[PDB]
């Protein structure tokens, strides 16, 4: 009844999460694929009317999506920003996810490493942004999110020094600012250690990205392969068939074979549209993590990383983004004997912003997350009815600093 | 070994009976063909892309996505109007048909200090 | 039947069962501070309080009405089993 | 333009709610199925190609997902918490979901 | 076999739904469960405890 647990110290630990945001854009040809080629094929295949306009135009739909979610998630900076020559982050260094002008595609080591981690009718349609647009986006939202913090996503960006905009981060959890100024080097340093550990475990995994590419690569293999099936015909080729039989008897053994590369064609759309319709939800819960997570803070819990949410960055990977989510964990807790009011002169009195501990003989007032004991004063405390009512009120006294003073 | 095939049992490789030399097989470029049209209310000056066609076989540009003829490429930039692809974009500014690659936005060096 | 089967799921409804013991009682021993890392002890009412101070009510309301607040609950929590003793998005499925 | 109205109680509701997270991972054999077991029938559909490769792949990723949906919903939590002894919760009876 | 693939095909579309509710319902079980939520009618009706 009467036992809390409050931390001392803290870790800042930084964990990514990786999710698929777009997939390879193809079309594919009904006269090339059914026929290829082959007169008497094509004559044959107008029997069957327009099904052969509706899976380009399911196609073509699927690609102009593929597109739509990418601009969606990434293109949410009005501007281009740029980090200054000179950085001086109150010993934060950034050096690692910064995109660095050295190199190819103006990458950055992170995403280097990311991105080294992972016919006959077909085509494969380049996507609309390449690479270096997307890493200029990602670097401007890094850029503006350093510079500015969440005032970019609000309007104009705002510039402040970075160690203020940490404490406005840590005030947002529920910290004084005084915890991280008195101890700013700690924070720095344990934040350069654990963006330099992610470093290395991503160098030593990326399973989702890599799971979206085989499962079309192999949908793709299957559509192919489907072509060399006979489908209860004389032979698989189209010239077998037509240079060995007569015309009007080779005309009912031609409409297997066009039945069959129908039906694989048909297929292979709708698990395309299925497909898709699960990448697009992907994308559309990766825009709302960027929009949520990097351009301010959340409060939702577990949505941006285990813990308490600081700060996000996002890095580009092969077909999808990366978030490095900050996060605050509490640790070394000891506990203590509370109670929920103070009776003084009987007088009910409450903690303004705490808790009321004792360590066995006295009693202060900490903040909730993290010990910072204080005398028990009116100033953080007020007053409502008398001490009969709470149960578990205990007896002590408060502190009036005028009355010291005066005498 | 006569012939050569990689997955996709497609035959790509190949021996001469005669001079025991090894060749390669590439299909000739076969591919789409795409108008960009600025609308019907406003012009019919149209232009025409190939995709992933060198235009070597087909003023002209070539463009990863193909090669694009009827528009003429200027080194400026602009914000994209008619998407293409690769990052290159197509708009009807005087008087003609042109293509560019996308500005994604003007630069702010913000003073951070 | 004809070449149908169906499989097991992995957990078992008493694990099932047990994952949602555990954090029934996280939740009312720790608070929400289970959720961030190490599990906090905290009196159960002294969490209500800082519940109430979530929604924009002073922590003193809980602290004189928690008896009337107590009594409200209990109800509450004896009028689901009448409200049971429904399920349709359940039965659909199946 | 000066009226306003202050609530001057409360009271404590508690609803549910209700949401699916899985189904049952049924699996199908294609060649069974179709055929029921008899030579011929299978030399004539395996003229038809990889029908069938597809669809059981399909069922598996499905049940497969399906244990993953329990997975993320319910696995939440690493250690195993549990009440003490004691029920005292401030009056609090939490003993009919305990 | 025609009949098969529809089945297949409904199996697919109705697991899409499904994981959309477990989607659901996770979030739901972190952000009412392991917290306290401000947003409004997400963990029922009325201000949340
Ligand atoms: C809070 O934790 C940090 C590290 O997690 C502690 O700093 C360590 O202090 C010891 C001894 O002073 C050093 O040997 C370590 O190298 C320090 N680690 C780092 C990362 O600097 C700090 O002392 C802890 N604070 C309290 C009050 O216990
Ligand atoms: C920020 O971190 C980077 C890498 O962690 C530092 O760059 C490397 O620092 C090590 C240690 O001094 C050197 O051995 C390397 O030669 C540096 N360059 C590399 C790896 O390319 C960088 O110095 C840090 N920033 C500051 C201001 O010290
Ligand atoms: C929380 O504080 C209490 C206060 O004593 C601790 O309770 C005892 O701690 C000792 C230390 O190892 C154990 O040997 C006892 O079994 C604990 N229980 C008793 C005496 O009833 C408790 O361990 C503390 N917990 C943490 C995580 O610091
Ligand atoms: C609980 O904390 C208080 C903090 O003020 C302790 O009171 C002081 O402890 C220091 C430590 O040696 C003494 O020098 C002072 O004389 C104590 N009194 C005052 C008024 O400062 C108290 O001892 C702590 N109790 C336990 C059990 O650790
Ligand atoms: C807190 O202080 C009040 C005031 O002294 C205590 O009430 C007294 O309790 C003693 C013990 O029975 C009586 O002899 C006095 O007559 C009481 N006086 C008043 C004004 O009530 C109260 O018991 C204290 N509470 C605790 C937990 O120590
Ligand atoms: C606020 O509402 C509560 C109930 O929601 C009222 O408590 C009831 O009061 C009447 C008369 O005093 C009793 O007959 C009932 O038994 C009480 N109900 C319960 C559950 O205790 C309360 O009176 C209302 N007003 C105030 C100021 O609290
Ligand atoms: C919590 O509620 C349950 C049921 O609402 C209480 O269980 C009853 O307890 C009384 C004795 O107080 C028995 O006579 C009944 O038969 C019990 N009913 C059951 C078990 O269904 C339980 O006592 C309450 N908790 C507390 C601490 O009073
Ligand atoms: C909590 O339990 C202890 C055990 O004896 C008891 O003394 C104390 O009064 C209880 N707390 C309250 C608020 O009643
Ligand atoms: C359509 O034509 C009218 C008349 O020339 C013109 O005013 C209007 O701007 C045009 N709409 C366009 C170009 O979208
Ligand atoms: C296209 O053809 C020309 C001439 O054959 C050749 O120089 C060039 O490398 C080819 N590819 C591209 C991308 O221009
Ligand atoms: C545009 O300017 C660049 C500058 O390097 C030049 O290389 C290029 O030829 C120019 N193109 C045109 C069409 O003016």
């Amino acid at each position: 009844n009467n036992s809390i647990a409050i931390p001392t110290n803290f870790t800042i630990s930084v964990t990514t999460e990786i999710l698929p945001v777009s997939m390879t854009k193809t079309s594919v040809d009904c006269t090339m694929y059914i026929c290829g080629d082959s007169t008497e094929c094509s004559n044959l295949l107008l029997q069957y009317g327009s099904f052969c306009t509706q899976l380009n135009r399911a196609l073509t739909g699927i690609a102009v999506e593929q597109d739509k979610n990418t601009q969606e998630v990434f293109a949410q900076v009005k501007q281009i920003y740029k980090t200054p020559p000179i950085k001086d982050f109150g010993g934060f260094n950034f050096s690692q996810i910064l995109p660095d002008p050295s190199k190819p595609s103006k990458r950055s080591f992170i995403e280097d490493l990311l991105f080294n981690k992972v016919f006959n009718g077909l085509t494969v349609l380049p996507p609309l942004l390449t690479d270096e647009m997307i890493a200029q986006y990602t670097s401007a939202l890094l850029a503006g999110t350093i510079t500015s913090g969440w005032t970019f996503g609000a309007g104009a960006a705002l510039q402040i020094p970075f160690a203020m905009q940490m404490a406005y981060r840590f005030n947002g959890i529920g910290v004084t600012q005084n915890v991280l100024y008195e101890n700013q080097k700690l924070i720095a340093n344990q934040f350069n250690s654990a963006i330099g550990k992610i470093q290395d475990s991503l160098s030593s995994a990326l399973g989702k990205l890599q799971d979206v590419v085989n499962q079309n690569a192999q949908a793709l293999n299957t559509l192919v392969k489907q072509l060399s099936s006979n489908f209860g015909a004389i032979s698989s080729v189209l010239n077998d068939i037509l240079s060995r039989l007569d015309p009007p008897e080779a005309e009912v053994q031609i409409d297997r074979l066009i039945t069959g590369r129908l039906q694989s064609l048909q297929t292979y759309v709708t698990q395309q549209l299925i497909r898709a319709a699960e990448i697009r939800a992907s994308a559309n819960l990766a825009a709302t993590k960027m929009s949520e997570c990097v351009l301010g803070q959340s409060k939702r819990v577990d949505f941006c990383g285990k813990g308490y949410h600081l700060m996000s960055f996002p890095q580009s990977a092969p077909h999808g983004v990366v978030f490095l989510h900050v996060t605050y964990v509490p640790a070394q807790e000891k506990n203590f004997t509370t109670a929920p009011a103070i009776c003084h002169d009987g007088k009910a009195h409450f903690p303004r912003e705490g808790v009321f501990v004792s360590n066995g003989t006295h009693w202060f007032v900490t903040q909730r997350n993290f010990y910072e004991p204080q005398i028990i004063t009116t100033d953080n405390t007020f007053v409502s009815g008398n001490c009969d009512v709470v149960i578990g009120i205990v007896n002590n006294t408060v502190y009036d600093p005028l009355q010291p003073e005066l005498d | 070994q006569q012939f050569g095939r990689d997955i996709a049992d497609t035959t790509d490789a190949v021996r001469d009976p005669q001079t025991l030399e090894i060749l390669d097989i590439t299909p000739c470029s076969f591919g789409g063909v795409s108008v960009i049209t600025p609308g019907t209310n406003t012009s019919n000056q149209v232009a025409v892309l190939y995709q992933d066609v060198n235009c070597t076989e087909v003023n002209v540009f070539q463009t990863r996505a193909g090669c694009l003829i009827g528009a003429e490429h200027v080194n400026n930039s602009y914000e994209c109007d008619i998407p293409i692809g690769a990052g290159i974009c197509a708009s009807y500014q005087t008087q003609s048909i042109i293509a560019y690659t996308m500005s994604l936005g003007a630069e702010n060096s913000v003073a951070y200090s």
